[PDB]
């Protein structure tokens, strides 16, 4: 409950700042 | 009664306890008593 | 299905996640719509339609 809520908001958080920052074309 | 073990009451407890209607009965000096929704919204954690 | 279903309504951050996800398509969703109806309105009106474009003299 401690490491799994902590990778779901990880997640979070990862998938917010690919959606406020949108770097389509950084990938390379 | 040995195989209700942790894992056991979590699982029975998020089929009857979370995200679940409530019944509630309050008799006498209740007005400082939460309403339905606190004690609905009570049911869940949302930091996890 | 169900395996995302039930994380969606048992987990917050699932669901944040999933509403993350939903405002991000949602919203390309409606501005592509939303120019296809633009192009379809206003058919020969566009900068790239003009015959003469790029011939000055």
């Amino acid at each position: 409950i401690d490491i799994q809520a902590a990778a779901g908001w990880g997640i979070a958080a990862a998938a917010g700042a690919i959606w406020v920052v949108q770097p389509f074309g950084w990938i390379k | 009664i040995d195989a209700v073990d942790a894992s056991t009451v979590k699982r029975v407890a998020n089929k009857y306890i979370y995200d679940k209607d409530i019944a509630i009965s309050a008799i006498g000096p209740i007005q400082d008593l939460p309403d339905y929704n606190k004690f609905r919204r009570r049911t869940y954690w949302n930091r996890y | 299905f169900e395996g995302f279903y039930k994380l969606i309504m048992r987990r917050n951050s699932v669901y944040v996640t999933f509403i993350i996800a939903g405002a991000f398509f949602g919203e390309r969703a409606v501005d592509y719509g939303v120019h296809k109806l633009w192009e379809r309105n206003n058919v020969g009106k566009r900068y790239e339609d003009i015959s003469v474009l790029g011939q000055r003299p």
